[PDB]
């Protein structure tokens, strides 16, 4: 038989998505399998410039193309993940 | 003499950060789990770059 | 593998310094701390030649108390820097003019340009000076001699003690020799230590003698003294080569403390 | 895991160990300018410590002590000991029956014959080891390599060395153990010491630790080859951790 | 208005050399014993903030990106030379 | 020998008790045998920190003939003392009562001695106490002042020893203030203060004239603020190399009269967190 009733209570952590978040407006994400091959932080851009078409008697030098390179900037998010071997044993287990 | 006295006060200070819509583009890495030999505290280093 | 660090540089990047660091892929880092980020400010004993002031004691307690690393690989800007870890077996490179031979204990000292002067990549007032890697036994002696120029050298008036500095003044080890920086505040207040524990050795202890305020405050200004002294000779040696690369490039090492 | 380095040895200083491997390797730049760079047996460096008596001692001597009084003892035995000369780096591996010998010496680890049938033990020889020994012990003593003069004429006068194993780890207390029997070395130590008045003698002691081993398999014996028999003692599962040269007085 | 005050003129006085680390240093001081006048009575933290805030404005105005020269916003107006 | 110690406690742990093994579960415990298993009395020097004569001489000793560990896992009642295998990062949580100084080496603290304070919970009348990990030069420190304010007593009157323990024995330093055990005369003291003298009286010798003479007659040349109370605190010789072997025999003597009041080095930390609460350490 029981005496003393217990009521107690644990929380699940609210699940964030940084994607889903405000955050990601500012950002464009992109993901690779792998980063082996790719891995000089070169990125160019192609950027155009639109042609201002008045009578001015001097058009654009060009259909002007420039090529601006860039620099990537990477960081590794490492965390720690326990889990207790000595209970995953029994998701080895399963019997009954 | 008259004086002037110097006063390094801190601040704890909020910031506005503001950005364009494709400011910075991210590429992330796959999720690399990261694991070493058997201690009791089987610890994975998950990892992404 | 191993905790790596990131080092992203202010300076628009120059192609041949890119290509001396893709030289540099083995190099050893002189940094602060093991703080993720790392600026150029803060790499490089760029950040201990800066004091001229300053003198050789006080690099060789940075390059102590600073984190001894491994360059790895440079990607655009940013710089891979493996920290090492006590026990396993690295590549390192020999940026020192010290040759390297077979087993040898390797260990860290700040490099001095008195007549051995060997820049780097230094763009915008920051040098990537890396520190010299040199054996344990000369980075000891290396010391030694600095101290006792710093002893010696007050009586450059008499020319007795003044030929006796001059010929000090030299380290010679195996086919690689060096001169040695003259100090006529670091090793100042080093041999200020140094010499009240000499004269304070024939005047504290001699009625201890017999029976084996004023003796706290000398004792004091004696241990004081002797603290931050002995502080500045356990060289703690950095790596230990298992074999070195011919031509004495490289060598793959075990890593120590 | 364990970290090996194969090392020029002459095939005049790659007997004994050759024999029956096991040994403690030194390097050092010496003085002679075309051979400076000399890897050295811990039986050759028997025959530079005092402890080792004249009779074992030349002994050795007579098995390789011919490069020895070559030019090698010339520069330990005559030319003066110091520790800074020779520096310990652990048990040999790859016995190496070539044309030179090419010795592949650990560095930390159980030093072992490869494929995992044979552990190769550390012949420490007799008199170099057991004079400082402590207590009764159980299953992880530690050796520490203790060079240790007295000063007796030539600002130096002899040099010696021994190998002490103790279960006690740590710096000081080990060096006040050792200053309990080393009291007679630091009397004529003191002596000399206030004998230089200006010139310099060098100090008595200098502690290092060479790692731990089985130490209840520990057990003493002999090996024997050209030369006769040599009275060693056997070390079994020797992990190898060089220390660092710490110095006492 | 050149000066307020001569000793504020040069070296030699209670700030330019004793509130500096060069001759504080020759006098002994502290790690944590922080002087809020020694950022502006040593030329270095004068000199060094110069030189980072002239090249970041120089490479703001070459592009018309760059950062570690946003370092002065954590000591901002003391690296701004003007006593906050 | 061994590397992952397993230890129960045979006597009586609690809801709380449960609770507060977690922040000790950061911290470090000195073990006897290095066994896998070893029993709580053992675990941990608490055993003899209530020796009734209590003297830091011994506390000292025995912690320099034991061999740390890094506690682990609140799992029932059993504690995974993972013996910290040398130059690895392990996770350390503070009880000794400074910031730690981010960025040194991180050593042992034999019993506090202010105060007898119970480390974990007090059941079956046993503590956990652990030493205190404060740094390197706090150490020095705390064994400097140990050998001093009993080198006074040796030509000093012990009532002027004693008024001036009042002094010395409370270590001012940024949150770092304590007591020095009433400090104990004793053999242990002995043994090693007459090496301190025979080192004194050997760099007596060792001593160059030049090396007598460099601040005597640096302050005929100019002032420094050492150099003042280091004033108050043909000639010379042409021989370096003997020098050298002189600054040789002097640096081994300084380096023993330091290691007298100078112990073991530990842990030398990585990261310590922003709260200043668990620290990275690797070099044991």
């Amino acid at each position: 038989s029981f005496e003393a009733i217990f009521g107690t209570y644990c929380n699940k952590i609210e699940w964030v998505t940084f994607l889903g978040t405000a955050l990601a407006t500012a950002a464009h994400a992109i993901m690779f399998h792998d980063l082996n091959k790719m891995t000089t932080g070169k990125m160019l851009f192609y950027i155009q410039v639109p042609r201002v078409a008045t009578g001015a008697g001097i058009p654009t030098s060009r259909q002007t193309t420039v090529m601006v390179s860039k620099y990537s900037e990477k960081s590794p998010i490492t965390i720690p993940f326990e889990i207790s071997a000595a209970c995953l044993t029994h998701l080895k287990e399963t019997f009954e | 003499f008259a004086l002037t006295v110097v006063r390094t006060d801190t601040f704890e200070t909020d910031t506005l950060l503001y950005s364009t819509k494709a400011s910075t583009a991210v590429i992330i890495n796959t999720p690399i789990v990261t694991k070493e030999d058997r201690d009791i505290n089987t610890v994975f280093h998950v990892s992404q770059n | 593998m191993e905790t790596t660090v990131l080092v992203t540089f202010e300076q628009r990047l120059t192609t041949g310094d890119v290509g001396k660091l893709s030289r540099l892929i083995g190099a050893v880092i002189p940094i602060p701390y093991r703080h993720h980020l790392l600026g150029s400010s803060q790499v490089g004993l760029d950040a201990v030649v800066k004091d001229k002031t300053r003198d050789y004691s006080r690099m060789r307690a940075r390059m102590r108390e600073m984190t001894l690393t491994i360059m790895r690989r440079v990607e655009g800007n940013q710089m891979i820097l493996g920290v090492p870890t006590h026990g396993q077996c690295y590549t390192i490179r020999n940026t020192g003019p010290v040759s390297w031979e077979k087993g040898d204990v390797l260990t860290t000292l700040p490099p001095v340009f008195s007549g051995e002067v060997t820049g780097l990549v230094s763009v915008s007032d920051w040098d990537l000076v890396l520190p010299w890697i040199v054996p344990m036994a000369l980075a000891t002696e290396i010391n030694q001699r600095m101290m006792m120029l710093a002893l010696l050298s007050l009586d450059r008036s008499h020319e007795e003690v003044r030929a006796a500095t001059a010929q000090l003044r030299v380290v010679r080890y195996r086919d690689a020799t060096l001169t040695l920086p003259e100090i006529t505040i670091d090793m100042r207040n080093v041999c200020i230590s140094l010499s009240m524990i000499a004269n304070l050795s024939s005047e504290v202890t001699l009625a201890y003698v017999r029976k084996l305020t004023e003796e706290l405050n000398k004792l004091t200004a004696l241990f004081v003294m002797i603290r931050q002294i002995t502080d500045v000779i356990s060289e703690q040696p950095a790596f230990l080569v298992c074999d070195v690369s011919p031509d004495d490039k490289s060598a793959l090492c075990i890593y120590k403390g | 895991q364990a970290i090996t380095a194969r090392f020029f040895v002459r095939e005049s200083l790659g007997e004994v160990e050759q024999k029956n491997l096991g040994v403690l390797m030194f390097r050092l730049d010496t003085g002679i300018e075309m051979p400076s760079t000399v890897l050295v047996s811990l039986f050759f460096l028997s025959m530079v410590a005092e402890n080792v008596s004249a009779a074992t001692k030349n002994t050795l001597a007579a098995i390789y002590g011919r490069e020895g009084e070559a030019i090698r003892t010339w520069l330990r035995d005559g030319a003066w000991r110091l520790h800074r000369v020779v520096h310990p780096l652990g048990c040999t591996n790859s016995i190496t029956p070539g044309a030179t010998c090419l010795i592949t010496c650990s560095m930390r680890g159980h030093s072992y014959n490869m494929l995992k049938t044979e552990i190769y033990p550390l012949l420490v020889p007799k008199e170099i080891y057991l004079d400082l020994d402590g207590e009764s012990t159980d299953e992880i003593r530690f050796v520490y390599f203790v060079i240790t003069y007295d000063y007796n004429s030539d600002r130096q006068g002899r040099p010696s060395a021994f190998v002490v194993v103790s279960r006690i780890t740590h710096r000081h207390t080990l060096i006040n153990v050792l200053r309990y029997r080393f009291r007679v070395s630091r009397f004529h130590f003191l002596n000399n010491s206030i004998s230089g008045y200006g010139p310099s003698t060098g100090c008595l002691g200098t502690l290092q630790r060479l790692g731990w081993f089985c130490s209840r398999d520990s057990r003493s014996g002999i090996v024997a080859s050209r030369a006769g028999q040599l009275s060693v003692v056997k070390l079994e599962k020797f992990y190898v951790d060089v220390g660092p040269l710490v110095e006492f007085a | 208005v050149s000066t307020n005050n001569p000793w504020g003129s040069q070296r030699g006085s209670l700030g330019d050399v004793i509130y500096n680390t060069r001759n504080r240093e020759k006098l002994g001081h502290n790690p944590s014993f922080y002087s809020p006048c020694a950022q502006f009575f040593t030329t270095d933290d004068i000199i060094n903030a110069n030189k980072t805030l002239f090249k970041t404005v120089e490479e703001y105005l070459n592009r018309s990106i760059c950062v570690e020269g946003t370092n002065s916003i954590v000591e901002k107006p003391c690296r701004f030379l003007q006593e906050a």
